């Protein structure tokens, strides 16, 4: 904000952030992989119809689901509405390249 | 008050029906879109994910919600019933307006 002077008061100029151009997708509370439920560290899981990604809450920026940005807590038999997608781990390609 | 010689009473600009409609609109917006409608266009989101957002806001991970959803829902319903019973218990809670 920026202040301005008035003859008998004060004038405030407030700069704010307003989102626009919304779009809707399909979401799931968690991902079940190898019998383990994965939850996002930040953001939510969204899908465009064929693949699942991770985006921010207030901005759309799809990312490949990875162990780096997800954490595991228990099995996937308790969470209601879980889906059955897979996750990615770059350590396996890193190990494969060391041959 | 009453009607008699000397003075008169004026009706309010907004009727009770309009106030009830405003409250209903606020309730629908806050239970169908979270806090997104308070800053711009309303964005739909399932209620469980909004509750997970709020739990992450208060400093607790969302997995404890996803593993204890039924208990929290039952506690909320019991609390609503208890508020109804307490309000119908003829308690002196409405004394602020009566005074
Ligand atoms: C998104 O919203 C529009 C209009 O509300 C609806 O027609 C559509 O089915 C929704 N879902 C997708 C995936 O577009
Ligand atoms: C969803 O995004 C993927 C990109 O990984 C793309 O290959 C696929 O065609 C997209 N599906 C639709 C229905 O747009
Ligand atoms: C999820 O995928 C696993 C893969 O082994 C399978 O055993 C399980 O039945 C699947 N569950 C559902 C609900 O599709």
């Amino acid at each position: 904000s920026f202040p301005q002077s008035a003859p008998h008061g004060v004038v405030f100029l407030h700069v704010t952030y307003v989102p626009a151009q919304e779009k809707n997708f399909t979401t799931a509370p968690a991902i079940c992989h190898d019998g383990k439920a994965h939850f996002p560290r930040e953001g939510v899981f969204v899908s465009n119809g064929t693949h699942w990604f991770v985006t921010q809450r207030n901005f759309y920026e799809p990312q490949i689901i990875t162990t780096d940005n997800t954490f595991v807590s228990g099995n996937c038999d308790v969470v209601i509405g879980i889906v059955n997608n897979t996750v990615y781990d770059p350590l396996q390609p890193e190990l494969d390249s060391f041959k | 008050a009453q009607k008699f010689n000397g003075l008169t009473v004026l009706p309010p600009l907004l009727t009770d029906e309009m106030i009830a409609q405003y409250t209903s609109a606020l309730l629908a917006g806050t239970i169908t879109s979270g806090w997104t409608f308070g800053a711009g266009a309303a964005l739909q989101i399932p209620f469980a994910m909004q509750m997970a957002y709020r739990f992450n806001g208060i400093g607790v991970t969302q997995n404890v919600l996803y593993e204890n959803q039924k208990l929290i829902a039952n506690q909320f319903n019991s609390a609503i019933g208890k508020i109804q019973d307490s309000l119908s218990s003829t308690a002196s809670a409405l004394g602020k307006l009566q005074d």
